[PDB]
């Protein structure tokens, strides 16, 4: 019957790892880097974009950073369309949350439920996992700004500042070397640009293989802003930060 | 692969003779059957010191004329416990009486075969199921993962089983009483064990007519093992 | 390689083996026949006498299907009576929508769609088992002969199993031999003929013979056994045409 | 059941609920605690059908003590007020609706604000100084409306409470068997034993 | 090597499952040929009845799937039933569910979408079988749309299919080439069924009795089939100039 | 639905999945048990490779399932959060349909029942997680600590390590931990907890998370600083 | 309307001896002010020792004492030929009973 | 029978690859080329009619396909598949969109929604991927003219100009040069017949080729007058005639 | 070989392999003997011990008041099957008030063993029976093997060594079948029978198992000191 060509997706190795989780972070690590910083006074999104061409049109283009909310977002590391049913999942469930308790979601509750989707294709069910790594960029009244990430095990960890996709190792080690604690947005937003200015494949880093993203208490008074950056201000902080 | 429920070219169940090598892995249970009741002994087997051996539940209780002894992967049994219970009172609920010892063993086995692609694979553990009815007396079956159910005088699973049996081929006859029964399951435990018998490690259990289904306590047992020891001793 | 272990599969041929493999267990079966006459069909089939255990006249073999069809299959004997218990629930679907008993031609695409589906899926066994049948209709009569991988035409004679070249042979003759064509009771005569000519291939076992017909005049359309004296009759005759 | 008051005075939330449990004829309970702690500084009085009453409060109760180890986290009264009236608001295009009034008293630790949310079987929520169900309102919203004042004392708020409890005591049919009435505020919630 | 077994991507980006059901069917060794006249649409087939025992009215791979709709089938006789009984139900709905009767070329792309579905799910194998459908449509007029086990359908202005395929299309093309028409410049469509026969005949290089040929004619509002006589009719016209 | 049996037995009598799931525990980071005389303390290993995190926001290795009851585990994070959910949920309905919290044996036998179910149901795999489950039964006053394991068998514990390197803490709690007289006290309970880590985690810094749980619903996490005096005073005794 | 249910009259009897037990029942179906029958059955000996009669509506005690046959025909089967004891019986039909209890058997058992 | 495949046919290679989409991308490699080029005031879609037989008629077989009134379609690879994208493309944009909001969907959102019809073939039980690229190019009132290509996988990205399919990679090359952000929408259609001319080996005219435009707005093509707001579909298909008048000055 | 992995799957030969090794299970089981004669059906078994402290498994299994069977191979799948049996009976009775007719039960347990052999999952049954019954027209003798082939006979036997009781009733058939009116004789035929299939042990009280039905017989099993008298 069927069973002669059934992959198996959902299986331990001799070894106790998920062979299709271990797969899928491979596909990963072959995926633009993104990189988030968490600051006192905001948080950071910066990404790459994947060898793009000079025909691509960059100002309509979403690869990397999306909105699930006014206070949450993620930058993707992997299959844009897996990431993109994953977000759709996950921006319904922030407004299922905000329609039941009439709050906004709690960034953990948020990621945690995204976690735990991923670690059901897994466990059950003989699909193949989500080729996604997210982090997620958010806030809220209990905890203030956070970082997350997940990937395709389902297992999630928080963080000061994080790297996924391409060439992790040497980007973890200049943010670890960087960062400090009492650190602010635009330190970090120097930071982030640094990092994947040294880690990128690319000859040199340009505006128009990045996306950007902050999410800053800067907005009028008690409240949180986030802000997508558009081509011509990423190609502003570029020259700013002093890469291009 | 294979179908889980294909036929070998013996003409057995592949998965019911690999779940069959599972029960031999498993910790000794023995049971004996006397016309003064039934005995349920089991080889606890703590893994490490440190693990509380009192928490090891390998006898356990069916209904109050039911007991059940287990050999194997012990986790599979509680389903089947949970079925063996539920059938002893749903009886009691449609009928107003005891259910037979035969009648809840049969209704145990038709689990065992509802495996394919139901569960997925056999159960990896069998069941002294002992007991007592008024039509056919003190009963002790053996359970196994094939839906098979034979009646014992006396009968021995797990590893030591079949050095087990053959030491109850012998012992065994239509006289025994009682406390000669409990002295028995102990020397034919103390024997196949690794570790030596004491209180701790090894546990007793009856089935009568007029008390019921009752696993004996530390103490009570602790006697009867040097109730043993001083009679083997005594030749 | 690979393309026989699985039921649906084209080979690189455009060949499905496991259909094919299905035909052998068919071949493999004991014979039967079908002999299309003047006003209706016979059907006749070639029962092993396996032992002397047996009660004769009591493992019946050839089955009804409605009143009016007569069914015979070669091969896995379950699977032919699996393809029947369809063909009645067809057959009464049928009557029961449209008030009239099912035309042949109708019938024989009921069992041949169900045939052929049971050659699409993994899932599914092919049948093993050629079906020879057929009836009277309002149109007349019809014989037909189904085979595992759902293919089935109409025929003047049919034949299948063991013994089916042997039978062929002697049905090509009849059509020959008999172009303005064959009565009813000529047709049971012959069949039984048929049956004791193809029972060589099959010889090392004795046999016992087994008869059945639909004819306008001689059951009214219906399909009956062939009992008793008319049997006997045409084993008389089978009996002398061998010797 | 019958009569549930609630009032939000200064800094904290009291509800008052009878103590009655009549079955037609006879009254088969005078100190019947109609009432259930969903948090520690929320609590949630009930009106309403027999059995449904009790089915429902429990049953929202079990959902916040869920919410609250699986956060490790109090909800805001607003919060837990809006998933009672998303439940209620459920049940009542139901096969069988929930027959059940609520008012949900708690202090809100994050403002440092009393709040009180009445809710009634339909899902209608409103926030108030002072609430009542059923024929509890008609009585004593005249004298709240006149006495009532935003920075009243806990006391002060106990006191305007006895003269609302005497005056359905004096006009209506039902006897009641009194009312078991209990605070929150900042330090959780406690019951007054005299009253 | 499953990826020949079921309907998945080979490295090479090809179904092996889809090219297999290619050549199963030419496993009847018949050849098909469709041509338009002016009034109607004719389909002609070789027919082949090898067994003398065989009931040579029942051996047919021409099919009356609605009154306008005709279909001839190259592949074994179930999956050519199977298509057959497919397109007479699916033709009958849609008249039920959009009150006109179906056009022929959307038969053949419901069909032909059918059979994409073979070729995407795993479960399910392509049928056998190259569906060729004939009408004379209320709007498009003159119509031959063929589909395959791919999926693939486009519509024809004539086309054959079988193991001599290119030797009739070639037939075809060339007398295309010189009328320089889309058509057969035909009143009557017994003599389009003569044209039709007598280029398989110069095509194929082989002489046809009435018992050899299977015809089935598309005209306005009905569809049919020749009898053998009706087909001896017309080769006796073809012989006689 | 997928249907396909992936837990299944092999001729020598395994069921490989079930082992392979335990595999998977063996990776995972060390935790520990021990149960005092008046107290029950979880210690857990956090692997340093993973600096620059949020220790605030991390998911912390230690999880309430009730107000009485706490549950730790090693192996796969993402499987332990359908178990702790689960738990969670039974929890609160065990209180609901039968007025009282459930006991600590109790909730490891549905853990240890769910974990069994996963190893026999078609389509799914077992859970890669062997849990050690801790608490005190409600208005009592004794100690408990169970473990549970994919297979589904569960078993109680006066001290219990699971995890990467337990073989050493086991081979270290079975000579230090005495069942006539165990830690009296909550100081000497968390005190041998962190020597037993101690033995295997590498440095006593943010790698030992130590949780205290004690009689009627009294659990508290110990910070870095309270766990660092524990990890200085045992070294300081230990250079004699 | 349809009515489901229908009155067939009659009148049974059941009295327990010291040592025996009597189950009387008359013989005549009715419906209305018409006999449909002056000798119809009513009284039904059930096996092992058990007589049975289920008064009021014909079909539904039909129905029901047809079941209970079956039911200790079953009871054979499940539990190695064991009698049904008169008490196990009765809790037996209790759960036949109720089993309709939103559809109810219209009759008066006794056995 | 019941379909017993409810487990992917595509997964995850030790190296991190999903065969299957790398394998439908190449069925796409050996498709016909098909294009699209971005204007300021249009977008045009074009591609070869590799016509199987001369006796088939091309005409019938439409490779660029109105899935809206403001947005057409052209594919590289297999037929069959984009046939049945086409049709769910066509119902999707109703049944999500129309039917809620009473308008028809943007071109970016039709776009996402055909993304995730082609990623669940990617990823569902019993299924391998759709073996086409598309280009889609579109029209609507906030976003304005836009070009976007949708891969096996799901993936997609917007293209001020693109090249799918067999010469792709001369075709992209060639784009590359003659594109700008002033190009109107003639000197589009102009740049895409040059760069198509490249990749067709035969014959080279208006019945050979199928090209389509997103341009202004069509009153003619609405079928009725009387609702002013209502002013007729910006997607056309050109004809035959129309091409061979612009293939004169060329 | 490479075509017993499943029920489905046929060989280059036509066979179906899963269902050979079923059959096998047969051949692995007890012996067990049927004959009839035109009033009366027997059975006889031989019943089979784990050890000498264990019971003897049941071989014969009441269906109805007129019919039963004996089994051999899988004990679990000769339950469930004669289960469906009683069912069937049950069927007929309640809603036609008309007793199966032993054909007609042959019938319903060809068709339930054959869908079992077409099926991707499931798998054959493993199990042989030997259905004797009295009805409508008299007495009866089937023999059931789980590829879905019954056969209605004057005797039988299946299971181990089955060939030599059936060469014996080969031989008896003539004096056996005449055997009417007479339950004891046809019981000692049966017995007689049973014994040319035995090697090492013989027939002892609690190894023999025995049943019949006839004309004012019910299906009625003799265990124990009751089929001590035909020792
Ligand atoms: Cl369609």
């Amino acid at each position: 019957g069927s069973r002669r060509y059934d992959s198996r997706t959902t299986i331990f190795s001799p070894e106790g790892r998920l062979y299709q989780v271990e797969y899928a972070l491979e596909s990963i690590s072959h995926a633009g880097t993104a990189i988030g910083i968490m600051a006192s006074d905001g948080i950071v999104l910066a990404a790459e974009r994947k060898v793009t061409s000079t025909l691509l049109e960059q100002d309509t283009s979403t690869e990397k950073l999306y909105k699930l909310n006014d206070k949450i977002a993620v930058a993707v590391a992997g299959l844009t369309a897996d990431a993109e049913i994953l977000i759709n999942t996950a921006r319904i469930h922030a407004q299922n949350y905000l329609k039941t308790y009439n709050e906004d979601i709690p960034v953990e509750i948020l990621v945690r439920r995204l976690s735990d989707i991923k670690q059901g294709y897994t466990q059950h069910g003989g699909l193949r996992p989500f080729g996604v790594s997210f982090i997620y960029a958010g806030y809220d009244d209990r905890y203030g700004y956070q970082l997350y990430t997940s990937n395709p095990s389902g297992n999630y960890t928080g963080w000061k500042a994080i790297s996924v996709g391409a060439n992790t190792s040497a980007a973890q080690t200049l943010l670890q070397m960087d960062y400090k604690d009492d650190m602010k947005v635009d330190d970090a937003i120097e930071l982030a640009l640094k990092t994947l200015s040294k880690t990128t494949d690319s000859s040199a880093l340009t505006y128009d293989r990045l996306e950007f993203a902050t999410i800053r208490k800067g907005a009028n008074d008690g409240e949180v802003y986030q802000k997508i950056f558009k081509p011509q201000e990423i190609k502003d902080i570029l020259v700013k930060t002093g890469i291009t | 692969d294979r179908g889980v429920s294909t036929f070998s070219p013996e003409g057995r169940l592949f998965q019911v003779e690999y779940s069959l090598e599972a029960i031999k892995l498993g910790s000794t249970a023995i049971g004996i059957a006397t016309k003064e009741g039934v005995v349920l002994g089991v080889e606890k087997r703590a893994t490490s010191p440190l693990l509380e051996s009192d928490s090891i539940e390998k006898i356990v209780e069916i209904d109050r004329h039911i007991g059940c002894a287990m050999s194997g992967l012990t986790a599979d049994a509680r389903s089947m416990i949970e079925h063996a219970r539920t059938a002893a009172v749903t009886h009691n609920l449609y009928y107003d009486e005891d259910i037979n010892v035969e009648s809840l063993t049969q209704s145990v086995c038709d689990l065992a075969l509802r495996f394919g692609e139901l569960m997925s694979r056999p159960f990896g553990v069998a069941l002294l199921i002992a007991g007592h009815d008024a039509d056919d007396g003190y009963q002790l079956f053996h359970a196994e993962p094939s839906g098979t159910f034979y009646r014992y005088n006396a009968k021995a699973i797990g590893s030591g089983s079949e050095g087990a049996q053959a030491e109850l081929l012998n012992e065994w006859h239509s006289s025994l009483t009682l406390k000669e029964a409990e002295l028995l399951v102990l020397k034919i435990l103390k024997q196949v064990m690794e570790e030596k018998l004491d209180e701790n490690n090894a546990q007793l259990s009856c089935i009568t007519k007029q008390d019921g289904f009752k696993i004996y306590d530390n103490e009570k047992t602790a006697e009867l093992i040097k109730e043993l020891k001083e009679k083997e001793a005594a030749e | 390689t690979g393309y026989d272990l699985s039921n649906s599969v084209f080979s690189p041929d455009g060949r499905n083996f496991q259909v094919e493999y299905a035909v052998k267990a068919v071949e493999n079966g004991t014979t039967s026949i079908g002999i299309k006459c003047n006003d209706g069909v016979v059907f006749a089939v070639e029962k092993l006498i396996t032992s002397k255990l047996l009660v004769p006249q009591k493992n019946v073999k050839i089955q009804v299907v409605d009143r009016h069809i007569g069914c015979v299959y070669s091969g896995l004997i379950p699977d032919g009576r699996h393809l029947v218990n369809r063909g009645r629930e067809e057959a009464a679907s049928f009557k029961k929508l449209y008030k009239t008993p099912i035309p042949i031609p109708a019938f024989a695409d009921r069992l041949g769609q169900y045939v052929q589906a049971h050659t699409l899926y993994n899932s599914v066994r092919p049948f093993g088992v050629s079906t020879i049948f057929g009836g009277v209709d309002k149109n007349g009569a019809h014989l037909y002969m189904l085979e595992p991988s759902g293919s089935y035409w109409g025929y003047k004679g049919a034949a299948t199993g063991k013994g089916r070249q042997s039978a062929k042979a002697e049905l090509e003759k009849l059509v020959d031999h008999h172009p303005e064509g064959l009565s009813a009771r000529e047709a049971v005569k012959q069949a039984a003929k048929i049956i004791y000519l193809a029972h060589e291939d099959n010889k090392e076992k004795d046999f016992e013979l087994e008869i059945s017909w639909c004819s306008l005049s001689e059951t009214n359309g219906l399909h009956k056994f062939v009992k008793g004296d008319l049997l006997q009759e045409a084993i008389d005759f089978a009996q002398k045409e061998i010797n | 059941m019958d009569i549930i008051l609630g009032i939000r005075v200064q800094d904290s939330v009291i509800l008052a609920s009878s103590k009655a449990v009549t079955r037609g004829i006879s009254v088969l309970k005078d100190s019947d605690d109609k009432t259930r702690q969903l948090s520690p500084h929320t609590l949630m009085s009930f009106a309403g059908e027999a059995g449904d009453t009790v089915q429902f409060a429990e049953y929202i109760q079990a959902n916040i003590q869920l919410y609250s180890i699986r956060e490790d986290y109090e909800l805001s009264p607003q919060a837990v007020s809006s998933f009672v009236r998303q439940e209620l608001a459920k049940s009542i295009r139901s096969r069988r609706p929930y027959q059940v009034n609520v008012l949900i008293g708690g202090y809100d630790k994050k403002k440092n604000k009393p709040e009180l949310y009445q809710i009634d079987y339909l899902g209608t929520k409103v926030e108030l100084p002072y609430g009542a169900h059923g024929y509890s309102g008609f009585y004593t919203f005249s004298l709240l409306d006149h006495h009532y004042r935003p920075d009243m004392t806990t006391e002060e708020g106990l006191d305007l409470l006895k003269l609302c409890v005497q005056e359905l005591e004096k006009r209506m049919p039902m006897d009641f068997k009194g009312v078991i009435v209990k605070i929150v505020d900042k330090d959780g919630i406690r019951q007054v034993d005299d009253f | 090597g499953y990826d020949r077994h079921i309907t998945i991507f080979s490295p090479e980006g090809r179904l092996y499952q889809v090219e297999y059901a290619f050549k199963a069917t030419n496993q009847t060794n018949i050849n098909s040929l469709a041509v338009r006249g002016k009034d109607c649409t004719v389909v002609i087939s070789q027919k082949k009845v090898p067994d003398k025992l065989l009931d040579p009215t029942t051996v047919s791979y021409i099919f009356c799937i609605s009154r306008t709709i005709g279909m001839v089938v190259n592949g074994p006789i179930p999956d050519a039933r199977n298509a057959a009984l497919r397109a007479k139900a699916e033709a009958a709905e849609f008249r039920y569910k959009y009150g006109y009767d179906m056009p022929c070329d959307v038969l053949a792309k419901r069909m032909a979408n059918l059979s994409q579905i073979y070729t995407q799910r795993a479960y399910m194998r392509p049928l056998g079988v190259i569906l060729t459908f004939v009408s004379v449509d209320e709007e498009l007029g003159p119509s031959i749309y063929k589909t395959d086990p791919a999926g693939y359908y486009v519509g024809y202005k004539a086309t054959a299919t079988g193991p001599k395929q290119q030797e009739i299309t070639t037939n075809l093309e060339n007398h295309f080439k010189k009328s320089k028409i889309d058509h057969i410049n035909e009143e009557s469509w017994e003599k389009v069924v003569e044209f039709a026969i007598t280029h398989m005949i110069d095509a194929l290089g082989t002489e046809f009795s009435k018992n050899d040929l299977e015809v089935g004619v598309a005209t306005k509002d009905k569809f049919f089939t020749l009898s053998a006589e009706n087909i001896e009719e017309r080769l006796v016209a073809i012989a006689e100039q | 639905g997928y249907d396909r049996a992936l837990s299944i037995f092999s001729p020598d009598g395994h069921i490989f999945q079930v082992e392979y799931a335990l595999e998977a525990v063996k990776r995972g980071t060390c935790a520990v048990g021990v149960k005092g005389k008046n107290c029950v303390v979880l210690g857990c290993e956090r692997r340093s490779t993973l600096k620059l995190q949020d220790t605030r926001i991390t998911p912390s290795k230690v999880s309430k399932i009730d107000s009485h009851v706490v549950l730790s585990f090693s192996g796969l994070n993402a499987d332990s959060r359908i178990l702790i959910e689960k738990a969670r949920v039974e929890a609160q309905s065990h209180r609901l349909t039968l007025e009282d919290p459930v006991t600590v044996e109790y909730l490891t036998r549905y853990v240890a029942g769910v974990q069994q179910r996963y190893t026999q149901s078609g389509g799914v795999r077992p859970f890669g997680v062997s849990t050690l489950i801790a608490g005190f039964d409600p208005r009592d006053d004794e100690p408990k600590l169970y473990q549970t394991e994919p297979s589904g068998i569960y078993s109680s514990w006066s001290a219990q390590t699971i995890g990467r390197n337990s073989k050493t803490v086991r081979e270290f709690l079975e000579k230090n931990y005495d069942r006539k007289e165990p830690p009296a006290t909550v100081e000497e309970c968390v005190k041998l907890t962190v020597r037993s880590l101690l033995e295997v985690v590498q440095t006593g810094a943010k790698n030992i998370e130590i949780t205290v749980v004690k009689p009627d619903s009294d659990i508290v996490a110990l910070s870095s600083e309270e766990i660092n005096q524990y990890v200085t005073q045992i070294e300081q005794e230990k250079q004699e | 309307q349809f009515n489901p249910y229908g009155d067939n009259g009659g009148t049974i009897l059941g009295i327990a001896g010291e040592d025996f037990a009597v189950l009387a029942g008359d013989t005549r179906n009715i419906t209305d002010y018409s006999i449909n029958s002056r000798y119809e059955p009513k009284v039904f000996d059930c096996g092992d020792n058990i007589v049975m009669s289920a008064n009021g509506f014909a079909a539904d005690g039909d129905a029901l004492v047809k079941r209970f046959k079956n039911s200790v025909k079953w009871y054979h089967f499940d539990h190695n030929d064991k009698k049904l004891s008169i008490n196990s019986a009765a809790r037996n039909i209790q759960h036949l009973l109720y089993g309709k209890r939103f559809f109810p058997y219209y009759v008066h058992t006794i056995i | 029978m019941t379909d017993r495949y409810s487990f992917s046919l595509t997964t995850f290679s030790p190296s991190g690859k999903l065969g299957q989409i790398d394998y439908a991308l190449t069925a796409v490699k050996q498709g016909v080329t098909s294009l699209g080029i971005k204007a300021t005031n249009g977008v045009v879609i074009a591609t070869e009619k590799k016509s199987s037989s001369p006796l088939a008629m091309s005409e019938t077989l439409s490779k660029v396909s109105l899935l809206t009134p403001d947005i057409g379609a052209v594919y590289s690879g297999m037929g069959p598949d984009y046939r049945v994208l086409v049709d769910k493309s066509r119902k999707v944009a109703h049944t999500s969109y129309k039917r809620i909001y009473g308008e028809y969907p943007p071109t970016k959102l039709l776009v996402s929604e055909v993304a995730k019809i082609m990623q669940e073939a990617t990823q569902s039980g019993g299924v391998r991927p759709f073996g086409v690229s598309l280009l889609i190019a579109g029209h609507d009132e906030f976003n304005g003219f836009s070009l976007y290509q949708v891969d096996p996988s799901g993936s997609y990205f917007p293209w001020k100009a693109t090249a799918i399919g067999k010469g792709s990679v001369a075709a992209k090359t060639f784009l590359e040069k003659r594109w700008n952000d002033e190009l109107e929408l003639e000197d589009a259609i102009h740049i895409a017949l040059l760069t198509l001319k490249e990749s067709v080996e035969g014959e080279f005219n208006g019945d050979t080729i199928e090209l389509a435009i997103i341009g202004d707005e069509n009153p003619d093509l609405l079928g009725y007058t009387g609702i002013p707001t209502d002013k007729g579909p910006r997607f056309r298909k050109l004809t035959s005639q129309e091409i061979n008048d612009r293939l004169e000055a060329l | 070989n490479n075509y017993d992995g499943d029920t489905v799957t046929f060989s280059p030969t036509g066979r179906l392999f899963q269902v050979e090794y079923a059959l096998e299970a047969i051949k692995q089981g007890s012996v067990t003997v049927g004959l009839r004669s035109n009033t009366h059906a027997v059975l006889v078994a031989l019943k089979r011990n784990a050890d000498e402290l264990s019971s003897y498994q049941k071989k014969i299994i009441k269906c109805d008041e007129h019919m039963g069977l004996s089994l051999a191979g899988l004990a679990p799948d000769a339950r469930v099957l004669s289960n469906y049996l009683r069912q069937q009976c049950n069927y007929s009775s309640l809603v036609f008030n008309r007793k199966l007719a032993v054909e007609r039960a042959g019938h319903l347990l060809c068709d339930k063993a054959q869908k079992n052999t077409q099926s991707y999952g499931g798998r054959p049954y493993g199990v042989g029976l030997l259905i004797i019954g009295y009805d409508k027209s008299g007495a009866h003798l089937l023999e059931f093997q789980p590829s879905g082939n019954v056969t209605e006979l004057y005797g039988t036997a299946i299971g181990a060594r089955s060939q030599g009781a059936k060469t014996y009733l080969e031989r008896t058939l003539d004096t056996f079948i005449k055997i009417d009116g007479n339950p004891d004789e046809l019981i000692k035929a049966g017995v007689e029978a049973i014994s040319q299939s035995l090697r090492d042990e013989s027939l002892t009280v609690d190894n023999l198992s025995i049943a019949i039905v006839g004309k004012d017989t019910p299906f009625t099993i003799y265990d124990g000191e009751a089929v001590a008298k035909y020792i």
